[PDB]
């Protein structure tokens, strides 16, 4: 039980493999909503710093362009919960969290193990 | 304890020693500290009192863990973590630092053997004693 | 009963000695220190009675985990779990801390060492004694 | 305090002796300095004082890894890291290095048993003594 | 913590399984523009020495036309950082890093793990 | 140490007789030759001093590693690597050079048991006094 | 200086005797017989002193591999690799050659078995002495 002592050693075993030097940030964008007439824009960004841990790089490839694209996967603490379309900035690199993957047998979940693609393409 | 000074530079002693004790909160060192003069005898040293006094406030600090306690912890007194796991991310293996098979207790921390030698250089660490009248 | 005002600070003094017992009820603090007021002798300290009486009792508390929470505890205090892992989230294993040596339960958590250091200090740990007439 | 281009020296030639001290700055270094000379006496090397200070400063940093880190150490001096592995990017494991035979506490790191050749070629090992009259 | 370890490390490592005399180098291409027209070619080289090692080596097979061609793996130090388009000069035969894989836990990756394809066909 | 020649000539002994102190900057192993001199005795040796010199400075800084830093190490002194492996890629592992259970730490390295030899021969590892008058 | 030829004889044996030896250059081989001549003695051989002589300044190069290469060996004498394997290549583990059970120091090289077995069949392993007047 006792998910308090499950918190602790995550949260310590992220900050041992974690370099307080990479710039990382996180934009939540929401509450859109169209016009009577049918066209809009969102003028939200919500950016807030965070770090974390990487691991797994890989390149991507479409069909021989030269794209010159990479994906990672990354763990993270439980503050500032990450959601299923969020946008994680990475060195000036930005990524869409294309799955969460919370560590989970409870609610408010321990740590977070998200899969992150390139943005674009 | 017989003044504030004393316990003032007592702290910043232990600070400069372990540095990492700066973040922690003055208030447990206080603590601590007067806890660990009940067993430092001023008439021996009557010079490095607050050397020899934030040296064993340290040892007793540091036997087994009890400083571990923070605000937030529970009942991990009885038990150490040998190891921990992510199922596909990370692993980490803890283990104890030193051996104590002699049993004197005092020799459990590295303040501990210091503390040794630095009484038996003040003052020897016998105890010869014969009946009186 | 043994002194109320005596009492309360014995109780702070435990709880700001493990910041971590803060969240523990107090009443279960108060039958603890009660209990274990049963063992120390009064006279023989007479001055940090307060600070021995603290300490034998966190040592009667933390001996064995016989101190556990309120009804999260499992009714199994003759079983320890050494491990535990879920499928494909997590994992850990555990071990024992003090591996003691010679049975005294004295010298077997640190409260309890630190205790016994003091008594040495304070009065000794000799027993002569004689036929009287 | 000792003299000061005595102990500047000291603080020079251990730095000479162990590059990676450089990066450590100066202060912690004059601590552990001002803390060690209380060991050594002045009369038994009257020539290699600095050395043998040096040399038994630099034993008691390095004795358990009680000189650690400023800010980047975690309040864990009772807990050594065995080994850590992260998932697809590499592992790493640890172990002792001097496994001590004789509970000396000199004869446990390198730079004790050089200390401990130089006491013993200058002065000696012995302490025989008799009461005066 | 302490990635200066790490660092070492994988350098000494990386000395361990290396021959010092395979001629290899890198090659970095770049800074191109396009004419008023739509034709221009960028004159660069921007070859440098380089050392490292290899392993996992796969022939190439089209579909029988016999051009008995290979590629390989490689890994290097954490000097001359690597990009996604360079090209690595293998004992007078050319490749296209089409994979860097950075063993990367922070920032500066202390090594890399590109993969290697033989230029051409 | 009391004149150039003498020096010059240890430390040409020492990177003839072993050749990776070559790379090595001198003024290092200059201190460690002037340090390590302060043991070894003239008036035993009288012709192969220098030999004996460069034999003694070799094993004192190749005991358990102290030379082993360089210009840029970190406090690696309390803790032995035993295997390091990148995931997919390589593995190493580690060991140590020599057991040592007579503990005369003498016979630490082999420099070491050849300058006990040489002394062995040159005049006996024996001390047999007497009390004068 | 020992006659030329004498060195010559010395080294060419060794040579033959070890013939991958013949790839190091033939000025590493002077400077270790320099130092080995040191021990061997005169009146005891006065026949096979080349033999000797090179028996024993192989088992001095030889002990705990003294002798490294030129330039390919890294500074750590202090730390051996026990196994080391590529990825997808090849794989190799390390081990120990003799185990000696003695701490005798000549007991520990092939070489220097041989060198005692033929100092006891020539001269002896023993030494009795009385005191002169």
């Amino acid at each position: 039980m006792n998910y308090s002592q499950i918190e602790r050693m995550a949260r310590k075993g992220v900050a041992f493999f974690t370099d307080p030097s990479r710039p990382m940030n996180l934009i939540k964008q929401g509450e859109y909503g169209y016009d009577e007439n049918g066209f809009e824009i969102p003028p939200m960004e919500q950016v807030i710093p965070i770090s974390g841990a990487t691991r797994r790089p890989n390149a991507r490839e479409i069909d021989g362009e030269t794209i010159r694209a990479s994906d990672i996967l990354g763990i993270f603490n439980n503050d500032h919960e990450i959601n299923e379309g969020d946008y994680i900035e990475i060195d000036g690199i930005r990524h869409v969290v294309v799955d969460a993957r919370p560590v989970q047998a409870s609610l408010e979940p321990v740590a977070y193990r998200p899969v992150l693609r390139r943005v674009s393409v | 304890i017989m003044n504030q000074e004393t316990l003032i530079a007592a702290v910043e002693q232990m600070r400069k020693l372990v540095p990492a004790l700066r973040k922690v909160p003055d208030e447990t060192l206080y603590a601590w500290v007067e806890m660990a003069e009940l067993f430092v005898c001023q008439k021996t040293f009557k010079d490095a009192y607050v050397k020899a006094i934030a040296l064993y406030a340290l040892h007793l600090a540091f036997l087994d863990g009890a400083l571990k306690g923070e605000d937030e912890d529970l009942e991990s007194y009885s038990r150490r973590v040998t190891s921990f796991s992510l199922s596909g991310e990370f692993s980490q293996t803890f283990g104890e630092v030193t051996k104590n098979q002699s049993g004197n207790m005092m020799l459990s921390t590295p303040w501990g053997k210091m503390f040794e030698q630095l009484k038996a250089r003040r003052r020897g660490r016998f105890a010869l004693m014969t009946g009186l009248r």
